[PDB]
């Protein structure tokens, strides 16, 4: 009765694409996985990012 | 001519990851006088981008300033 699962994950954070102009080709199919490593800015405290 | 860029880049060395940290500027399109793009000009002699370097640990904020302050200048 239950959805099987994939994973489990701690620390999730959610984040969203924003809007500039320019042609996002990538919303025609969704970004691929592994592409995102980095904050804008490092801030000290932070390792890695998956 | 000689003045125009075709683009702006900044290097730092970043301890935590060992590697260099780059940094591209952001090209404002200053609105100026005459006839001629600044983009025109800067295609003639050199396509190459120019790059500014510093040998030490910096913060991103910072690199992206310079570069940004360079190519506006």
């Amino acid at each position: 009765v239950v959805s099987q699962l994939i994973n489990i994950h701690a620390q999730a954070v959610e984040a969203v694409f924003e809007d500039q102009g320019s042609s996002g080709n990538h919303l025609e199919k969704g970004l691929p996985a592994e592409t995102i490593s980095k904050l804008q800015e490092r801030l000290s405290w932070i390792k890695s990012i998956q | 001519a000689r003045n125009q860029l075709p683009k702006v880049v900044s290097q730092a060395w970043n301890m935590s990851d060992q590697e260099l940290l780059e940094k591209e500027g952001v090209d404002p399109s200053l609105e100026t006088n005459g006839n001629i793009s600044s983009s025109d000009l800067a295609s003639l002699f050199d396509q190459e981008e120019e790059v500014l370097r510093h040998g030490g640990s910096k913060k991103d904020g910072s690199l992206q300033e310079w570069a940004n302050a360079k190519w506006t200048f």
